[PDB]
């Protein structure tokens, strides 16, 4: 199986920084990309960025640079190499940033492209005072 | 495919391809160990005590809480750490009472990596180009003597490897009847294979609840010791059904009386003695090895005219399979209450 | 042998209701290419037994759209959605993987 | 209708063989499990233990040596003897009945069960005073 | 030593007593009226005997690693008594002494 | 070669227990069974039982069960795997039990079956007071 567990929803004051940890398990974490996407109410989806955990190579959307940061943490043991953690840190909060955020993975088939996602985290609600 | 007007004498006793499989499985069994940890730094002085439990004077506990010095990742510092062990893995070196491991006076030991599993899987043997595999397809066929309806095949059917001494598990079912097979039944030094038809369901469990606890021995080393036991210290056991077993003995007595005269008393008894894992019967249930007293089945006699059976087990952690001179295998403890369901299919 | 175990034999089925006649084989009936050859028979007292289905699913030419076979491995169940008076009588299973083939015992539909 | 009645000497010198009695009502000495319990003033009670006819004579390992319980089938009483009264012995003492119960949690054939006890009714007490 | 269980009448009192649990247990709750003899109120983990009043609910003894509690609702002036727990843990040895007294005073 | 060494003869009091250690060397001890046979004067030979040293699987004659017992001791070293010890414990003595005892091994050839023996220990007299 492929499992993606996020953290819980959170109240945050305006102008703070928010950390969201997407934890993946059930596959070799060093192989696939982790993308972050947001759903704002009454806007449609909006892409945010992606990370490759093999070296932590990141890339961001244009209209959110200087505000987002991505880190990762691998499993370093010969027993349980599967699980991986990807942290998102999101700063410069506005009340427009109240939305729900999703971590996703590339679809596992070989003919599947880079963007069409298969597995989805349960979604995290971020709400700004 | 099939073949007609054809008759070949077979043999199971002087047959090959079983002589190489006992070499193949051992040689493949060794390969899944050499990438794993050695236990040179763990043969060390132990300081043991009884686990917290209401202990009796006559009856005895079966878990020992032991503390010991151990190295760190660094070489200068050391640490004190503790675990739980069974009575069958510590001996008393000789006020205080300090123990040691059992296998340290003969061989250093290999922890198996907890990532790999020991569960059975189907194996299909196949013959290369220029050979063929014949298969007897007879109903009534005692395994020795000419089979009258052979059929060739490219590869064998599903052959799973299990490990068990008495009461072989997940076997192949007989077609209609119950068949006994042997080499020479008037001789006794050869075993008697009994293969019956309706499988006896067996439940086996350990109701205790474990916790594993990682101890770093050095760089990249992880000794998975047993942590704390949550709940009631209970004994692992197995259940079989009373009526199905009383029935399936009634079938095999009817089959056994063909070779011995109709007027013969047949009775059953516990095993005569020896080492551990031939008096009881052993199996692996999801990564842990049992040794379970089977006096509760073979207590019978047979005249020539809702309940269940529980039977209690013991758990070793180090095994010494195939009685190899330089070998042992510390098994990793596994989480949670554990059980498994199987089909008793044949006797030996 | 590869003898079929029919379950159940007697099914007194009222007119208009469903019917389910299952067989269980001793082995898998997988033919050496991938296409198992299963067959389901008719029988009335006084007629030769004739075929309804010749596959897991694909049916004999001339058989109406009420009889269906399904299953896997060993378990193979016939299902008749609406039962008429023609459906009464003995049904069977049949194998096609490897010779010799084995018939069952015979499953009677009654009223 | 059950109640008991304790009686002791009342004023006790130290290093003395104490003795106590307990009168019954309705239920005779043969029928039920009996128990003696002590309690110091302002303290938790101390279950000294229980007794019954035919070999049910378990004691508290705290005292374990200087205490011997007794019965009275003739006069239908329950009696007690203590040896060597100390200064900490000043406590109100209770004769009482108790009822059994088998708490089962595992398999019965493997002795995975235990017996618990609980005092249903009580007595009145007698403040045994240790003093010169 | 006396834990103060000052509660308003009509409310819910929760009395904790004894050692943190290890195995499956069986608890007995008593009470001690001032100047009088003891009296049982709860005999199993969640069972009260006949004739006793209700509204004394007990926690189930299968919880592993908690302290034995006792739930009272709608207290009064007659309920003024000291309390005692008496646990029977299936791992620790035989308890030859009761718990520590949790006195109950009504507002 | 195959060598088989027993212990010395013994006077024993009646009703006692006796122990006889048959020591074998010159072959891989984990492979062949060890049988025990007795010679009573004016009775002919008599079988007693057998042992397989790999696991200590024993089997006894019917008219001596409960009285006899067998153990074995392997060689646990990577240099001398060959030498092995079998112990017989024999209890419930009578003066009829005064006889001579032999430890034997199966013949090494492939076609010779389980029972026809090849090698013999030098025999031990057991004499009961
Ligand atoms: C193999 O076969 C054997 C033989 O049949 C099986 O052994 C039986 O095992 C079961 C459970 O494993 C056991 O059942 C007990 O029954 C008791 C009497 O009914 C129950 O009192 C008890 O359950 C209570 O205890 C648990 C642990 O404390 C609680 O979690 C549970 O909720 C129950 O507790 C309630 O009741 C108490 C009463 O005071 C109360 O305090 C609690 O708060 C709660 O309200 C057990 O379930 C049988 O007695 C065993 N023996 C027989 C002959 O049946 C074995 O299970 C089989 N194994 C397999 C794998 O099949
Ligand atoms: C005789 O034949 C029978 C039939 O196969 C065997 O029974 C099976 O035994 C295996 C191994 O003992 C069992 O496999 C284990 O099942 C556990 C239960 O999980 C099941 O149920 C959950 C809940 O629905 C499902 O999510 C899950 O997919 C299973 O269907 C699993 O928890 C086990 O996984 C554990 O081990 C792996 C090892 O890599 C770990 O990585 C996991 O994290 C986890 O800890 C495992 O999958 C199987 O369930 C048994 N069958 C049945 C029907 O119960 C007998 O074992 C065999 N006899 C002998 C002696 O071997
Ligand atoms: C096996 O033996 C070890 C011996 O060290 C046990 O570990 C120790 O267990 C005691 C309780 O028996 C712990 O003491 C308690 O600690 C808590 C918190 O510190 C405190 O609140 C208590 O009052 C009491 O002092 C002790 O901490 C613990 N030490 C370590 C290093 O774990 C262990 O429990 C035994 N295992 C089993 C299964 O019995
Ligand atoms: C087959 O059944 C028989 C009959 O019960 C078993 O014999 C019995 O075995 C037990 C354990 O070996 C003996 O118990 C005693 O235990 C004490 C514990 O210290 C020990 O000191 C004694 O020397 C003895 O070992 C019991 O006495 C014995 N029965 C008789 C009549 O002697 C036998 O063990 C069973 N077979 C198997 C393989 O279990
Ligand atoms: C901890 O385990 C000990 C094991 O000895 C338990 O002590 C024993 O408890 C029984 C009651 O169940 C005592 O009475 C005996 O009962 C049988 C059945 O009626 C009776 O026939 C006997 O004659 C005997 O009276 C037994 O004397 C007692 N043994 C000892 C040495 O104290 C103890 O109850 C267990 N405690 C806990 C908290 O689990
Ligand atoms: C710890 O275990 C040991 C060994 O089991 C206990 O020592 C003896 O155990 C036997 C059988 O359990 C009893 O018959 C003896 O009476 C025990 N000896 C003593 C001096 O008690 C030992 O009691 C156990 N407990 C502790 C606290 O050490
Ligand atoms: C772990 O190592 C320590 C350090 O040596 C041991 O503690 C010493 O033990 C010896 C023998 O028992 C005593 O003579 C010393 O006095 C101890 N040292 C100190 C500072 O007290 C300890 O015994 C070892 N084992 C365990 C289980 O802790
Ligand atoms: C297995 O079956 C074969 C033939 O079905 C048996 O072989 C014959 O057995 C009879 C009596 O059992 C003898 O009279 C014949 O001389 C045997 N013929 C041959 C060629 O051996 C064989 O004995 C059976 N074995 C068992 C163990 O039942
Ligand atoms: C064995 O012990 C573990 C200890 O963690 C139990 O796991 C806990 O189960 C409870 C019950 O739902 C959960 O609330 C906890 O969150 C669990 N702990 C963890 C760390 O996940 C486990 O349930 C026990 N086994 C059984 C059969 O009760
Ligand atoms: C072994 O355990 C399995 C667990 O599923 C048992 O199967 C079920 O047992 C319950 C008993 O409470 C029955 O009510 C169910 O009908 C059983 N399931 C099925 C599909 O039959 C099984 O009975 C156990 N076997 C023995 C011998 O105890
Ligand atoms: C296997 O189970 C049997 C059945 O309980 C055990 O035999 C009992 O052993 C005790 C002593 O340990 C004796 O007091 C009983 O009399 C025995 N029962 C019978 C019917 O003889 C046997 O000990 C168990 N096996 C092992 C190795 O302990
Ligand atoms: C043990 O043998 C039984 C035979 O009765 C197997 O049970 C049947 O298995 C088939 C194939 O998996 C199923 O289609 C049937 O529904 C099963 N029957 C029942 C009553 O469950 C069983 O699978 C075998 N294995 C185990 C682990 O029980
Ligand atoms: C190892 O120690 C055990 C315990 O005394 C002993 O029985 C065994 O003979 C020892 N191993 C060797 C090879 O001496």
């Amino acid at each position: 199986q492929v499992q993606l567990v996020q953290s819980g929803a959170v109240i945050k004051t305006p102008g703070s920084s928010v950390k969201i940890s997407c934890r993946a398990s059930g596959y070799n974490f060093r192989d696939y990309s982790i993308h972050w996407v947001r759903l704002i109410p009454d806007k449609g989806f909006e892409w945010i960025g992606w990370i490759k955990p093999l070296w932590g190579a990141v890339s961001y959307a244009r209209q959110l640079q200087g505000r987002v940061s991505m880190t990762r943490q691998l499993s370093q043991d010969p027993d349980d190499p599967d699980w991986g953690v990807a942290y998102m840190e999101f700063s410069g909060l506005t009340p427009a940033d109240t939305a729900e955020y999703f971590c996703v993975r590339r679809g596992s088939c070989d003919y599947c492209g880079d963007f069409p996602w298969q597995y989805w985290c349960q979604g995290t609600v971020v709400v700004v005072s | 495919i099939h073949l007609e007007n054809v008759t070949e004498e077979f043999n199971m006793w002087k047959n090959n391809m079983v002589e190489q499989m006992h070499t193949d499985i051992i040689s493949l069994w060794d390969q899944s160990l050499k990438p794993c940890v050695k236990l040179t730094p763990l043969c060390v002085t132990l300081q043991c005590t009884n686990v917290t439990n209401n202990i009796t004077d006559d009856m005895r506990g079966e878990l020992k809480n032991c503390s010991f010095n151990m190295t760190t990742e660094l070489r200068d510092k050391k640490q004190k750490v503790y675990s739980l062990f069974y009575r069958l893995d510590v001996v008393q070196i000789n006020s205080n009472k300090e123990y040691r491991l059992i296998n340290c006076n003969t061989s250093a030991c290999t922890q198996a990596c907890p990532k790999v599993s020991f569960e059975p899987i189907p194996i299909h043997y196949c013959a290369p180009a220029g050979f063929a595999i014949l298969k007897c397809k007879d109903k009534k066929f005692n395994g020795t003597g000419p089979c009258p309806s052979v059929s060739t095949v490219q590869c064998t059917h599903g052959i799973k490897p299990v490990v068990s001494t008495q009461l072989l598990l997940n076997g192949s079912l007989a077609e209609e009847e119950v068949m006994i097979r042997s080499e020479n039944i008037t001789n006794n030094a050869k075993n008697i294979l009994v293969q019956f038809n309706t499988p006896v369901q067996i439940n086996c469990t350990r109701p205790n609840n474990n916790t594993r606890k990682s101890i770093r021995i050095g760089p990249g080393q992880a000794f998975y010791a047993t942590g704390d036991i949550i709940g009631d210290i209970r004994q692992a056991h197995c259940n079989v059904s009373k009526a199905t077993w009383n029935e399936t003995l009634g079938k095999v007595v009817k089959q056994l009386r063909k070779h011995f005269g109709n007027n013969t008393i047949i009775r059953f008894a516990n095993s005569s003695g020896g080492d551990l894992e031939v008096t009881t019967h052993s199996f692996n249930c999801g990564g842990e090895f049992f040794y379970c007293n089977t006096s509760g089945l073979f207590n019978s006699t047979w005249i020539s005219n809702n309940d269940s059976i529980t039977l209690p087990c013991r758990i070793k952690q180090i095994i010494n399979m195939w009685q190899r001179i330089g070998q042992c295998m510390y098994a990793p403890p596994i989480q949670g209450v554990i059980r498994c369901v199987s089909n008793i299919t044949g006797l030996i | 042998g590869v003898l079929m175990t029919q379950s159940p034999l007697s099914l007194p089925v009222r007119l208009g209701d469903q019917a389910s006649i299952s067989c269980r084989s001793s082995q898998s009936i997988v033919y050496s290419n991938g296409n198992t050859y299963l067959e389901w028979y008719l029988q009335r007292p006084g007629q030769s037994p004739k075929l309804l289905i010749y596959k897991v699913s694909n049916r004999f030419s001339g058989v109406p759209d009420r009889v269906s076979g399904s299953g896997s491995g060993t378990d193979f169940t016939l299902k008749i959605s609406r039962v008429e008076a023609e459906d009464l009588g003995v049904y069977y299973c049949f194998q096609g993987s490897h010779v010799p083939y084995t018939f069952g015992g015979g499953t009677k539909l009654e009223i | 209708q059950v109640h008991l009645q304790e009686s002791g000497p009342g004023l006790v010198k130290p290093s003395e063989t104490l003795s106590l009695t307990c009168n019954v009502s309705g239920t005779l000495v043969r029928d039920n499990y009996w128990s003696w319990i002590r309690q110091p003033l302002g303290k938790q009670p101390e279950w000294i233990g229980y007794v019954h006819d035919s070999g049910d004579t378990n004691y508290n390992p705290s005292l374990k040596s200087r205490v011997h319980l007794s019965l009275d089938k003739s006069k239908n009483l329950v009696s007690l003897r203590l040896t060597g009264v100390t200064a900490a012995d000043s406590a109100i003492y209770y004769c009482a009945t108790t009822k059994h119960g088998r708490r089962i949690y595992g398999v019965v054939a493997f002795k995975e069960w235990f017996t618990y006890f609980y005092m249903d009714v009580w007595g009145k007490g007698t403040s045994v005073t240790v003093s010169s | 030593a006396p834990t103060f269980v000052s509660v308003a009448p009509g409310q819910t009192a929760r009395i904790t007593c004894g050692e943190e649990s290890l195995g499956s247990r069986s608890v007995i709750w008593y009470q001690q009226r001032p100047g009088q003899a003891p009296s049982l109120i709860i005999y199993n983990n969640n069972d009260r005997p006949s004739g006793i009043p209700d509204r004394f609910s007990g926690s189930p003894g299968s919880t592993f690693g908690t302290t034995a509690t006792l739930t009272i609702t709608s207290v009064e002036a007659g309920d003024e008594a000291d309390y005692y727990c008496h646990i029977w843990d299936s791992r620790r040895p035989t308890n030859w002494v009761f718990g520590e007294g949790t006195t109950l005073i009504v507002l």
